[PDB]
């Protein structure tokens, strides 16, 4: 409805496919936030501290 | 024969007339989703209320008490209003849906005994009993046995 | 058993069962953030005050006393008013939050004695004893103590 809003719904027989997100849950925060310490020691492997995160950490 | 088996083998093999007391109150008493809890109902154009109206003048019901000879039966202040306010806005490309589409949804519901926004379950009384009705969970097959079948019968 | 020594060990060790009348109410007494001098309180949405509100008229109370055939029993030229501002204003961006969000928390302290914006300690009477109660510490666990066990007992 707001596609036929703003873009004078012509952009929905274009589109291939409409994807719409959910937002993020807890149990998707568990492992999503730690992708980002594994390309955490990509660039710290110069400094050579390896940080571990305990799942106490996750919640926290 | 619980509940949730009925709403299987009733469409392909069970018939309503071969159903005890006990087995069809139960089938008209609400389902599990009735006492979950559920917050954030969804904000429509309730079609219920209406903006437009206004309060009982008492000089108008005197005057149009005495029939006879008046030729406008309302007050037309705020119903010009809205309709002036319709003019100014430019708001058309989904409310020409709006005024045509949504009503039937919410008029549907009024034969169910379902308000506008109201997605649960909501009884309505047919004979001598309720039957809890849903915007998804219509029940029209017991709707239909319970008023052709209990009309000089009672089954609770 | 003196004040902060409760709140360490009654979670862990003591119950509520073995605890004097001088321990009882001094518990429920302010605590020492009470007679803290504190300005500056922080302005919110209050939702105790009705700015759509107005004045008894006395010829609609007169007209709606008089009971029969009326059918809309208040004024109304206000509420239009308020609404038509929220139409022109185009402030949603957190106000879609606004009355969903924030007013939960002020409807749970009505039931707690504690107004809109009181980040501080008000009273509530259980029985014949009167519990300072907080946004923060909600006390919960002698409220279900002083009316369970209280209810045909004294302890002041």
């Amino acid at each position: 409805k707001k596609c036929k809003k703003v873009f004078k719904p012509e952009f929905v027989n274009r589109i291939d496919k409409i994807g719409v997100f959910e937002p993020l849950n807890k149990k998707n925060l568990h492992k999503i936030v730690a992708l980002r310490f594994k390309k955490l020691e990509k660039r710290l492997e110069e400094k050579n501290i390896q940080v571990s995160v305990s799942e106490k950490a996750i919640d926290y | 024969a619980v509940k949730d088996i009925k709403k299987l083998i009733e469409e392909g093999i069970l018939d309503y007339e071969d159903l005890t007391e006990n087995e069809l109150r139960k089938l008209a008493k609400p389902d599990d989703n009735f006492y979950e809890l559920s917050p954030y109902a969804s904000d429509e154009k309730d079609l219920s209320l209406n903006e437009t109206s206004g309060l009982t003048n008492e000089q108008l019901k005197n005057f149009l008490g005495q029939n006879g000879t008046y030729h406008m039966s309302y007050d037309s202040k705020s119903i010009d209003y809205a309709k002036q306010k319709k003019s100014e806005k430019k708001e058309d490309q989904q409310e020409d849906d709006d005024g045509f589409y949504d009503a039937y949804k919410q008029i549907k519901n009024s034969y169910d005994g379902i308000p506008n926004n109201f997605n649960h379950e909501a009884p309505q009384l047919i004979g001598n009993n309720y039957v809890f009705t849903s915007i998804y969970d219509t029940k029209e097959n017991l709707i239909k046995f319970l008023k052709k079948n209990s009309e000089y019968d009672l089954y609770d």
